[PDB]
């Protein structure tokens, strides 16, 4: 325990805490494959409760009585928003909607 | 003994950074006397 | 392509990274008060104010970096400006922190290089850099006897 | 002291982030009709 504690105290540095606000309508518009307008696809899929939107993993789908909107995190280029000279362990801290 | 003297050196580096003085050397070299198998090392480190 | 002013006290464009430099010794911070109140005048905390016209739910990408040769314990060397309005990098930035705040303990009268670098000058942060009024830092420092 | 939700997820991973609305045709029909757009506050941490 003292070995692991001393290693944690020697390898703990401060931070680089970056908040990135992402608008899903922008991602759905700049999808470059079956891209769409979010505000029209939501009323289309609500008044017609059957369809989906865009490709898989990057779009909407209606499943029974559950409208779900998907998003692939690799396609957002978050780790390359900054130079890589500031750290590679770029982990998500917290997400709010 | 190795781990605790490393922690004491961590605290000494912290004190020397906080009070702006690089000469504050509080952990004395030694305190592991091998001929008595290094007893009272915790006493010397508690004193420091 | 261009730069601005002399070195260590001006802007420069490096690839796709607009960076603005500043030499801390040239700001005369330690002589803002009489010296009868303490000589250990160290930087406590720095936050950046960029009063520009940000887009709706739009982020700023900027790094307030330090260039120099002091100790500066750990990853406290630089912050990342994402809010843009009187912020450090920290969510709920808290003084009297158990950990060290970033830029804490830097000698306020040192010959360091304070660099604010904007990634993506020509990318999505082109209009944001075009709409920038000026750069304002909240350098908080502590005098101790 | 506890872990926040979505903490420590690698920000460059090939995951699937799904926002699911229960009751598309029920009482949340007008709310889905009145939706402007979806906006996430993804806060992440770079560490060396």
């Amino acid at each position: 325990l003292a070995q692991m504690e001393k290693s944690y105290l020697e390898k703990d540095e401060r931070a680089l805490e970056v908040t990135r606000t992402v608008s899903l309508a922008e991602v759905y518009a700049g999808l470059t494959e079956n891209s769409f307008i979010l505000k029209d696809k939501v009323t289309e899929l609500v008044n017609a409760g059957e369809g989906s939107a865009g490709t898989t993993l990057n779009g909407l789908n209606v499943e029974g009585t559950q409208l779900q909107a998907s998003l692939k995190l690799s396609d957002l280029n978050i780790a390359t928003d900054y130079p890589d000279g500031l750290g590679n362990t770029r982990r998500i801290k917290q997400i709010s909607v | 003994y190795d781990l605790a003297v490393s922690l004491c050196l961590m605290a000494e580096q912290t004190y020397q950074y906080e009070l702006n003085n690089a000469a504050a050397h509080f952990i004395k070299p030694g305190a592991w006397h091998g001929t008595y198998a290094g007893l009272l090392a915790g006493e010397t480190l508690m004193l420091n | 392509e261009g730069s601005a002013g002399t070195t260590l006290n001006g802007l420069n464009v490096e690839g796709t990274q607009l960076q603005a430099s500043l030499k801390l010794s040239d700001l005369n911070i330690a002589t803002d008060y009489p010296d009868g109140l303490g000589n250990t005048r160290r930087i406590k905390q720095i936050s950046v104010t960029l009063p520009a016209l940000l887009g709706p739910y739009q982020d700023v990408r900027a790094i307030l970096s330090y260039g120099g040769s002091t100790m500066m314990p750990r990853g406290c060397k630089a912050i990342a400006i994402s809010h843009g309005m009187n912020d450090s990098g920290q969510f709920q930035m808290d003084f009297n922190d158990a950990k060290y705040l970033p830029f804490e303990g830097l000698p306020v009268a040192d010959t360091g290089t304070l660099t604010l670098s904007f990634p993506g000058i020509s990318g999505k942060q082109k209009s944001l850099l075009l709409s920038l009024s000026d750069i304002i830092l909240h350098i908080r420092y502590t005098i101790r006897s």
